[PDB]
């Protein structure tokens, strides 16, 4: 394509005189652009997506933190130039109660860490979802699958982590994605459980090499406070699951009064794309921010950035 | 109102094909160098402005032209009794045939082809949207202004060869004859606005015949503005009606404020585009201020720089980049009037921090229109990803 | 061989200052829009090439240049008594003065008395040892204007180019195609010359070596290296060294070391293949990096007469230089320009990245200065691929305004 090299944007950073962001890719560049703008409409700050930028490495051609990180040390100094990298799995410790290091936004130079595993990870405030998800979502019991997700969330959001932090010890980060779906969840009592479909399109091996995992993580992912919880699930996965809970609290709801408007409703909602309900999400988060107390958010890179 | 949706090129240059599909709002096309870009560009102008005269000097097989609306124009080149031919079919059913020997002729000359064509564009609501073309040549072409359209195009044909479009984007001194046309529409505009509003103000109090802090700040403000510079005189009214009130019933008030509003807004809604096309160029300028003045008693309005030392300067005075810059601006504003809006290379002469801003800008100015722009510049195409293409062709 | 060390515009347009400093190998110069960077590249080119005359159509209060060598040339425009006069003074004393009136006449009128005047002082004060080879920013709509100009006659084009862009305009001297096709054959032919002048030498000395000496390995070294200068380019007027090395071999398998001289005379003439058509190879080989699915060179046949040099495609079909797009024309003058075979100039360039794809744009400046010619060139670039990699060479105008 027609995208810059790492050599080429140090060089458009010497030339050009605005402030700049550079993200991982192109969804943050959306919210960030989102937040900047509610704190100053008229900002003449530049989000760029690393993604967009050319490394003629092999190894860099898919990985946009190395990319990040590498012009970070070419570039290290210039105070018109801000980094945004995630924070993945870093500094982050599963010995018994899962614990972070760092209990700050880390901040090395001009290069500033997500809070959690990545922007997606803000918007996991139980205030954030539950309003985000009326924006969208119809009504075949709309009130009632808010109250009753008001309550799961709590565990819903440690059995989240947790499907999270098995993926990632398997080493199958898409897994989560297509092995649970919205008639796999169980409600019981305001407690959520993952019980095991039998077809599954991977091989049963990996089917087996999820659970055992999972199963053996959950005990370790119910005995800390909530906030590590939602601080250590990815962004996507969480995104979906959120998704598919809601839609398994729809079913919950429906299925005492109509079979077939809670089926429609929760089938339905199981297709709405990921880009409708992250910028539902977005603007519900920054429309929320502040005024709250729990809702975070990048403050010490809005304060360095202008 | 129409937005060309694909373009099938079939041989052309008997050397290569292409296939594109277009988008709505925005397009960018990109590609390495000898792609079909200014090929693709030229035969969309010459598409949609009905010049279908001019596939005469193109060697091609067949071209296919679709636009939203559902039109399926279709020109193919055929060889006859050792004649080529050009056919142009429409999806109505219609056709019209002519020689390229005739087309030659009368471009050389220059008939009852070009008759036949118009009546073809006409009858079949073929010119409804025109097409800006910004060339890849726009500071040589502008530069040769010591119609214009005419001219320029036949000096460009002379140099680049028969096939190149009309060349009609709005140069800078065609810019500042429509801003200056702009501006005397406003004031004229103004002028009947305010003999209706004393009209409706005499029935208002006669009416009432049978807040004083907003009033001074409404007043305060009127004063002082480049648009209201001739009258000027409202600051001593509000102090004459203060000074009268507190010798000496509010109604008259409540009157008087909702006039001033009404004039202030009337006001802001006439100079509305010229408005909204000087902050968007000056969203760029720097050290510069585009700007007017309706005063002087010279009866003639001044469209120009303003320096910040209060020294003016015509447009001419500007560098190649602020003059393409204002041209494509204005070439998206709603004081255009063609919609489609081609750009050859819209990164010429132009920083990457303008480069950057360019198409959000363009698009930022509400008129709908579709853009398709040919850019080598990556700093054109960020955050805009989703609109690019990228063009092929498929040598032959 | 001089180089501009600094520049200090004063009052440009009554309405900024400018100092810049310059570096001796490469200097691009980038800065925001309407920031003078025509202006400096037209003050420049208007200097070095001595055109004093011109400066009467800018308006102004100072300009002082420095050379590399130490000459300073301050040229002042002071009004008296209601008339402007062009002041040029330089470093040893003296000074030229001339009224705008007179220049503006002159330029009408096209070598009027002002014409005569300037050119003796440029002459003797030696102000035109170094050319300025300016590439305007529309290069292409006057490389399609002319030919539907060369770096000497450009007389025609300068006018054109003065009458559309003001009276300011320095002399387009850049080398057009068909002066680069002219100068390849000459060069070639002074090569060839060349080589035939070596060939005679060194068989006179060869001949008397053998007569001098009158009173294993070898045949292997013999024919590698006779395999070499015979499928080559360069010498297609003479390709059969084989059958000299077979007929040798033959007779050798029929003293010991004359055939030791065959070695030294093959040797000397291969390397010198290598250094008459050194420049020639060099700007044709960093010509060739960039275009793809056609080759430059150059074919000497017997039947022909002229040495064709023209692009060659894979099929096998020459095409003359003409053919080229508007990309690889830019291209191929750039390099020309800072090739080593020119004369001599400060290769000023103005937006190199007009009609040319980000691929070219991040190897041309790399590939002008693998050519170690020691041209200084300044560059008013806005692309940031341009000038990736010399981050370090990058000068930043920022006028003063008043
Ligand atoms: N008269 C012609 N006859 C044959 N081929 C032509 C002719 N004119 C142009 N072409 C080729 O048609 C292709 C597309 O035209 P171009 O204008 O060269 O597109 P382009 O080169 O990508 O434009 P840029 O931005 O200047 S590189 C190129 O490969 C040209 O060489
Ligand atoms: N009468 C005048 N004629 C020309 N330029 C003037 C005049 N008066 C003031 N100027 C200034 O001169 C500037 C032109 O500088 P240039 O060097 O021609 O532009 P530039 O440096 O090439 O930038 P770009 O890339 O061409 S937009 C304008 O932006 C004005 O600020």
């Amino acid at each position: 394509s027609c995208a810059y090299t790492i050599d080429s944007y140090i060089t458009l950073l010497t030339m050009s005189s605005k402030k700049r962001l550079l993200v991982e890719g192109r969804h943050d560049r959306s919210h960030l652009y989102q937040l900047i703008y509610k704190f100053n409409p008229a900002s003449k700050v530049k989000i760029d997506t690393a993604q967009d930028i050319k490394a003629s490495d092999k190894a860099m051609s898919k990985n946009n933190r190395l990319k990040i990180e590498t012009i970070h040390s070419k570039v290290k100094g210039k105070d018109n130039i801000s980094f945004l990298c995630d924070r993945e799995f870093r500094e982050f410790a599963f010995n018994d109660q899962i614990e972070d290091l760092l209990n700050s936004h880390y901040c090395d130079d001009s290069l500033y860490w997500t809070l959690g595993h990545s922007l997606e990870n803000y918007f996991f405030n139980p205030s954030i979802i539950i309003d985000a998800f009326q924006f969208l979502s119809p009504s075949e019991y709309k009130y009632k699958a808010i109250e009753l997700f008001s309550e799961l969330i709590s565990s819903s959001f440690a059995v989240l982590a947790a499907v999270s932090l098995a993926a990632k010890d398997i080493d199958k980060a898409g897994l989560p994605a297509a092995l649970i779906d919205w008639k796999d969840i169980v409600i019981n009592d305001g407690t959520i459980k993952l019980i095991r479909r039998d077809s599954y399109d991977i091989d049963s091996a990996c089917v087996d090499s999820f659970f055992n995992a999972f199963d053996a993580v959950l005990p370790r992912v119910i005995a800390s406070d909530v906030g590590i919880c939602s601080r250590v699930v990815r962004g996507h996965t969480g995104i979906l699951l959120l998704q598919k809970l809601f839609s398994a609290c729809l079913y919950y709801v429906g299925r005492e009064d109509d079979a077939l408007q809670a089926d429609s409703s929760a089938n339905y909602f199981c297709n709405l794309s990921e880009l409708s309900l992250t910028t539902a999400l977005a603007e519900s988060w920054v429309r929320k921010i502040g005024v709250l107390e729990d809702v975070y958010f990048p403050d010490s890179l809005l304060k360095n950035i202008e | 109102i129409r937005t060309i949706s694909k373009i099938e090129l079939s041989k052309i240059h008997n050397r290569y094909n292409l296939t594109v599909d277009f988008f709505n709002d925005l397009n960018v096309i990109h590609g390495k160098n000898g792609a079909g870009k200014s090929t693709l560009i030229h035969v969309i102008a010459n598409i949609v402005n009905g010049d279908f005269i001019r596939f005469a000097f193109l060697i091609f097989e067949e071209i296919k032209a679709t636009y939203s609306d559902g039109l399926k124009i279709v020109i193919r080149r055929d060889k006859i009794d050792e004649q080529s031919f050009i056919s142009v079919t429409l999806s109505n059913g219609k056709y019209i045939k002519f020689a390229v020997g005739e087309a030659m002729a009368t471009v050389r000359e220059i008939s009852m082809l070009a008759m036949d064509i118009d009546k073809f564009v006409k009858e079949n609501e073929l010119q409804k949207v025109r097409a800006s073309y910004f060339p890849a040549f726009r500071t040589m072409l502008e530069a040769w202004s010591s119609f214009y359209n005419r001219k320029a195009s036949a000096f460009a044909r002379e140099l680049f060869g028969q096939f190149l479009p009309s060349i009609n984007y709005p140069s800078p001194m065609e810019i500042e004859d429509r801003l200056r046309e702009e501006i005397r529409r406003a004031q004229l505009g103004i002028a009947a606005y305010e003999s209706r509003t004393f009209s409706e103000s005499f029935v208002k109090v006669f009416s009432a015949l049978f807040l004083l802090k907003e009033i001074e700040g409404l007043a305060i403000a009127q004063d002082s503005s480049i648009k209201n510079g001739y009258y000027a005189e409202y600051s001593k009214v509000y102090e004459e009606i203060r000074s009268l009130i507190n010798r000496n019933v509010s109604g008259a008030l409540v009157v008087y404020r909702d006039a001033l509003r009404d004039r202030q807004d009337y006001q802001e809604k006439a100079f509305s585009e010229i408005d909204n096309y000087m902050s968007s160029v000056n969203s760029f300028l720097e050290d510069k201020e585009m700007a007017y003045d309706f005063d002087l008693r010279r009866k003639y309005p001044k469209v120009g720089l303003k320096f910040p030392d209060g020294s003016w300067s015509p447009i001419r005075v500007l560098s190649s980049g602020e003059r393409q810059l204002l041209t494509m601006l204005y070439a998206a504003s709603k004081m255009g009037d063609d919609a489609i809006v081609l750009i050859d290379e819209p990164e010429i002469s132009l920083h990457i921090d303008w480069q950057e801003d360019l198409l959000k800008r363009m698009l930022s100015q509400l008129s709908g229109r579709q853009i398709i722009v040919c850019t080598h510049s990556p700093s054109i195409a960020t955050g805009y990803e989703d609109f690019m293409i990228n063009i092929s062709p498929e040598f032959i």
